[PDB]
């Protein structure tokens, strides 16, 4: 009845394994089948395979066979499934379920990729800039890793018309970008940066937009 | 909520 | 393998309407399917298993019906908080499979784009790259298409898309398009151009600039 | 100027490793790179990586980063090509190639099969069987493992109006049905023969085609 | 990735006919391209590389043209050896792609096919399981619709297609399906029925049989 | 028949 918890995010490289567990809690771990499930953009969801921690019996799918190992502590009431000889095919997010219950999955990002700090480009109006009511300024976030990168516009304090994108990765590397929209008024008689920061790096920038001589 | 039944094929 | 063929895949629904989604199957599946809905960066919620049990803390708003082949799931009542992306699973036979997922998404009057162009920044150009953006915001609905023009031709590869999801305010949604090269290729070109294709209009909306400055 | 030799077919188990072998005869070997190609019904044709006898330089398919090594013995001039974790979906045909020259090919079968003799059915026309100028008479050879079998009728005498369908995967072993069609004079005062032959597990079987009671 | 895009992919022709086979990239090779042939069970054998280079061994009759992203393949007179799949290779940058193939048949007057139905056999049936065949063969087109009724529904799992490929002779093709299902629930049904759609007729073309004996 | 060109990107 309660709930299945999920080990944490995995940053491995190609030709590498990982071990993922699945704890679960508040029900009869040995009368219920753990099922482990993947999901990636291209592919949508799969089901890889399964296990019955009462009689130790599982199924796999055909084409995780060779590939993906199940098993399970009655002790610790804990599922496992290991992963083995990685490749970039083989990131995603991956789910144990009890085919009712989730559990919150745990990403796994197969990558050779090293921590890069990003570099951040102010997106100022082209040349000439429109006599319109309102001016769209924008921010590119390029090339870092891994995820996550955090960007507001004036720390927080502009929040009203901005389009933060989501990430995309390029030629091994993280891009993301984000617009403001402000009023004709505003800029650039008022002053508008971006912040980004990234973590990883310990990275924390700030980009005045100025226009463009 | 939902007993084995759920369909546990690998009883 | 049995076949979960889940439709409609996307529909454009309002708050307070009552929403049936199906799912037959290649066979007769005995019932044992469940229905289960997931919101953007989170987890799978299951609604109802075993065909029309509802799952403790779920709203009566969610009903399961079907045997065999055919299966429902209605939502008599539609709320903000039901958007996200609903599957079926039949658990019948293995392999498990899951159908293609239907998206739900707040239908509003068709709204056209709003581009914004960007040559590249100098900073960028004093690094050996240059990256020409294009900001296509606040439209619906969500079907764009977006070509890139440099001097006059297409240009295929180096562009990267990213989509924001149906915004929870206004329910448009928006794009950026980056289009890459190097310096030295940018350097040998003129006039760069974002053109965007969308119901709301039957020519194209450009956006462009020339290098020497236009 | 002349050509790549490719190891033999593979049978493996799934989770096992192969590394499959290309011999390069007739020019410098080490001024040619060697490229390995995938090809599979389902996905066409990839590239996997390719290496440089010469340099010793090596350039992958992301995809099969970490999946596959490359390697190259300049005494043998014989550029060799490992993957591990086989799981079903590495079953297809493996090619090395010049880019020009093309070696023959080796396949590579991941299955958990083991050697099983083919069930032959004899398919006589249906109860009734019409008044028409001709009969087809059809012959089902069912669950074998592995490729391949021959199936002749009237052990080749019979070979205008025959038809022989691909074997196909079903459940982990192969199947394979053929039809003739032969006047309705013929059948069946003359008997008709299914010879079929499955050398894997030494069976030779014959099936006469009776009319059905 | 350069994307090749290949066209026509089927090419119906005639023995003599000039062929014009095409690949455009998604940008510019500089002639690095291969163009290869592959004939049914056999390895590519290459013709022309570097895009217009004949290979020492192949007739003149082929002849390849092109720069930048439009590269052509012409096959003055086409005969019977030439017949099979023609691939180009993009080998200018990393990872070397492919186009989708071009398949070539010889064209011909359309034949209906002439379809047969065969009920399991008793050896089978003491066995457990049956099969249902059905045979459609000697026709064109290739396109070819099969549907499988039992007790007048239609039955998706348990099916298996297999087509041989272009007849030398008569340019026809041919095609078994299998139905199988266990010997329980073959005896719990009674009418079946194999139903194909072809260019060659308006209404199916409908072969049956009744277990009870028709 | 053919040289390095061919195009030999690993040399």
């Amino acid at each position: 009845q309660d709930q299945l918890q999920q080990s944490g995010a995995e940053l491995v490289r190609p030709g590498a394994s990982v071990k993922l567990s699945c704890k679960a809690l508040g029900y009869i771990f040995t009368d219920y089948e753990i099922h482990w499930v993947k999901q990636t953009p291209v592919h949508g969801l799969e089901w890889i395979g399964g296990i019955h921690p009462g009689s130790s019996g599982t199924a796999y799918n055909q084409k995780f066979k060779g590939k993906a190992t199940l098993t399970a502590d009655k002790s610790s009431t804990t599922a496992f499934m290991e992963l083995s000889s990685l490749t970039s095919e083989d990131s995603a997010v991956y789910y144990c379920t009890r085919k009712d219950y989730w559990g919150q999955g745990t990403l796994v990002t197969v990558s050779a990729a090293k921590t890069t700090a990003p570099s951040v480009y102010p997106l100022v109006p082209v040349c000439g800039g429109t006599t319109g009511s309102s001016v769209t300024l924008g921010c590119l976030v390029k090339g870092y890793f891994p995820e996550p990168v955090t960007l507001t516009w004036n720390s927080g304090s502009l929040s009203s018309g901005v389009h933060t994108f989501p990430a995309l990765l390029q030629s091994g590397l993280y891009t993301l970008s984000s617009s403001v929209t402000v009023t004709s008024n505003t800029w650039p008689s008022q002053t508008i940066t971006c912040n980004v920061a990234h973590p990883a790096s310990s990275t924390k920038v700030d980009k005045k937009i100025e226009p463009r001589v | 909520g939902a007993t084995p039944e759920d369909l546990n094929q690998k009883l | 393998d049995i076949k979960m063929t889940q439709s409609p895949s996307s529909m454009y629904t309002s708050l307070g309407e009552r929403v049936t989604i199906t799912c037959k199957a290649s066979q007769d599946i005995n019932s044992f399917l469940t229905w289960f809905l997931q919101k953007p960066g989170k987890s799978p919620k299951t609604l109802i298993y075993r065909a029309n049990r509802l799952m403790i803390g779920v709203p009566s708003r969610f009903s399961g019906s079907g045997s065999g082949q055919t299966y429902s799931l209605t939502i008599s009542s539609l709320e903000y908080e039901d958007m996200g992306i609903y599957y079926c699973l039949q658990y019948d036979d293995f392999p498990l499979t899951f159908g293609a997922g239907t998206k739900l998404d707040l239908k509003r009057a068709d709204a056209a784009p709003t581009v914004s162009i960007f040559p590249p920044s100098s900073e960028q150009l004093t690094s050996g790259t240059a990256s020409v953006v294009c900001f296509l915001n606040n439209f619906y609905p969500k079907e764009i298409n977006v070509k890139w023009k440099i001097d006059g031709s297409e240009r295929q590869n180096g562009v990267l898309d990213s989509w924001t999801e149906q915004d929870s305010k206004d329910s448009t949604y928006s794009m950026s398009s980056t289009l890459t090269l190097t310096k030295d290729e940018y350097e040998r070109h003129n006039s760069y151009t974002c053109e965007a294709t969308h119901k709301t209009s039957t020519s194209p909306i450009v956006k462009s600039f020339n290098r020497n400055e236009c």
